[PDB]
């Protein structure tokens, strides 16, 4: 099962302050330390801090700005970072991982994406991508959906609930004027499809939203 | 059993307590110290141990106050309780001579 | 605080083919190097800790090597589920570090 | 209380005032020394610590002739209290053995 | 003797932007590394003590980091106030040694 949980997005104005959670499972023993990284997009990973939970002591990277405050609940298995006073720079994925006081991060949490932005939260309108009328195909046919006017990221994208896996590209959002758009694509055997179905799944975490759309051929 | 026999296998528990402890606790005291070594727990755990009995390699040491105090139990508790274990062998040799001389 | 770093930034290989990531610590580290996997808009995951021991559930096709301040993590005969970017971290001396990572292209 | 337990906490007391003056002195007679690390007082108070316990780490050592007498006394001082103390917990369990014997 | 290099011998920033300022240490000297600021016709005055301990009465927006042979002193959103010279001292060996200095210009 998931060993560290992690919510998917944060959005936070700038000068304003988010904490973010980590709530743990599985085996725990009072000398796990609870790490966070920190990924701009682009970059690599960068160590923020550290906190054992049994002991609620704290370190913390000496090389950045100290913008981070952790603290822990031994009662509900949760790890806190306290974010203050956030600007366009603190705007990236920050996972937390555990460690056994042995040196590597055997686990890691999916990572929340933080963003520090003015603008408002928007959930996404998906539309379906169904071959035109005058389309030939051959012994395999392609689908999509339009995940567009968004904000702010992520969204993730699954076809069938996740199981159709094969055959699917999700193309990297494009920003423009505040709002966030992609497409994602399937391509299944032409025989499977539309006696099959085929729908797309979209989950937009910092809005609670998440929605289907069949894909049916055109009318 | 006898006293000094008592005192011996209680130092030797006692020991493993405190080297215990304080791997656990040196790895607590050493995270945050840039440049510190003794940050994981299997190795401290060595580390207490070549303390304890005083070897000291020089491979792993602490560099921080409270990693410094805890080494001083350590220490402490290693020196104490390997002379009390002299001192348990040397009071049974004792014991055994005056038998020995019927006295 | 120990430097970690990985050249070439970029690698490129025919499928098959063994290839090799590099990792130099600024100072000598013994075998406290551990390596990681992270997948397009995945988290990283263990793929060797301490230079050289496997991590079960990793293919038998990832190994490592090295000690000191030279080493490497080594890929038999690569296959596209290998593309990703590969990073490094030493836990010698506090505090921990990561490598700036290296793109693995086929 | 028995002589033995007196002379222990006596050795205890005198090798505090070994260790403090030790430390004082290892740092006068160190600075004038280039490359001389055994220069400030604190850490200096640490290097007695584990010179009088015989751990000799090895971050930490005197280079010039002064600093090296100083740092025998500290060794003879610390070897001695130590070795002072398992004559005192052996000559305590002697007692309670003949006692035991009822002799 | 330990010597202190400081490079680059000036720094120029724009107002409230990060500023760091860069410290080697010819061989390792832990975290025994002190900085002070020097302003024109004054004199020196203890900033950060031991690479990272921050002294009371110096504000909340000077930081350092680092051990071994690499240190830095860092400002987080320089002004005015800030323009001097910026000096290291080891005292990790005898005997104790001085950076070149670091102006700082904004
Ligand atoms: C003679 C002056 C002795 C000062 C001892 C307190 C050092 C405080 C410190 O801020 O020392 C700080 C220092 C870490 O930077 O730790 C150290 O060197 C301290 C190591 C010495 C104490 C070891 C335990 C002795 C029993
Ligand atoms: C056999 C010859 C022994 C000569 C000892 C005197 C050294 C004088 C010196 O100029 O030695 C100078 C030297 C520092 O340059 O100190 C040292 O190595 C001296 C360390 C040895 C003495 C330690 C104390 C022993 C009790
Ligand atoms: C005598 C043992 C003291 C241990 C103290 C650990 C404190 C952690 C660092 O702040
Ligand atoms: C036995 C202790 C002698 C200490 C002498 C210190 C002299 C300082 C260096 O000239």
């Amino acid at each position: 099962q998931v060993q560290l949980q992690q919510p998917g997005a944060e959005l936070v104005k700038p000068g304003a302050s988010v904490k973010l959670s980590c709530k743990a499972s599985g085996y725990t023993f009072t000398s796990d330390w609870i790490h966070w990284v920190k990924q701009r997009p682009g970059h690599g990973l960068e160590w923020i801090g550290e906190i054992i939970p049994s002991y609620g002591r704290a370190n913390y990277n000496e090389k950045i700005q100290k913008k981070a405050t952790l603290t822990a609940d031994k009662s509900s298995s949760t790890a806190f970072m306290q974010l203050s006073s956030l600007t366009s720079e603190d705007s990236a994925v920050y996972y937390c991982a555990r460690e056994r006081g042995d040196g590597y991060f055997a686990v890691w949490g999916a990572g929340t994406t933080v963003t520090v932005s003015s603008a408002k939260t928007t959930p996404p309108s998906v539309y379906p991508l169904a071959p035109g009328s005058a389309a030939q195909t051959n012994s395999m046919v392609t689908l999509g959906c339009l995940v567009k006017g968004y904000f702010p990221e992520p969204v993730t994208v699954t076809w069938n609930s996740g199981s159709l896996s094969s055959g699917v590209h999700t193309f990297p959002a494009v920003l423009q004027s505040d709002l966030y758009t992609l497409s994602s694509s399937v391509t299944v055997p032409s025989s499977s499809w539309p006696s099959e179905t085929v729908t797309c799944n979209v989950a937009h975490p910092a809005s609670s939203t998440k929605v289907d759309k069949k894909i049916v051929p055109r009318d | 059993s006898a006293l000094h026999w008592r005192a011996a296998g209680a130092a030797t528990v006692l020991l493993v307590i405190v080297l215990l402890a304080g791997s656990y606790l040196a790895v607590l005291a050493e995270r945050g110290a840039p440049g510190a070594q003794l940050i994981t727990y299997p190795r401290a755990l060595w580390w207490s141990v070549e303390t304890a009995t005083t070897v000291g390699y020089g491979d792993l040491y602490p560099v921080t106050l409270w990693g410094r105090c805890v080494a001083v139990v350590v220490m402490v508790a290693g020196i104490t309780s390997f002379g009390l274990v002299t001192a348990a062998l040397a009071t049974w040799f004792v014991g055994r001579e005056q038998e020995r001389r019927g006295h | 605080d120990i430097l970690l770093t990985q050249s070439p930034a970029i690698l490129s290989v025919s499928p098959g083919e063994r290839v090799s990531f590099s990792c130099r610590a600024s100072q000598s580290i013994g075998t406290d190097i551990h390596w990681y996997q992270q997948r397009t808009n995945g988290s990283p995951r263990l793929l060797i800790k301490y230079a050289s021991e496997s991590i079960s559930g990793i293919p038998s096709r990832f190994s490592g090597s090295g000690s000191g301040t030279d080493f490497t993590l080594s890929i038999n005969s690569v296959e596209s589920e290998d593309i990703a970017n590969y990073y490094c971290q030493q836990s010698n001396r506090w505090p921990f570090t990561f490598g700036s990572g290296t793109k693995l292209e086929i």
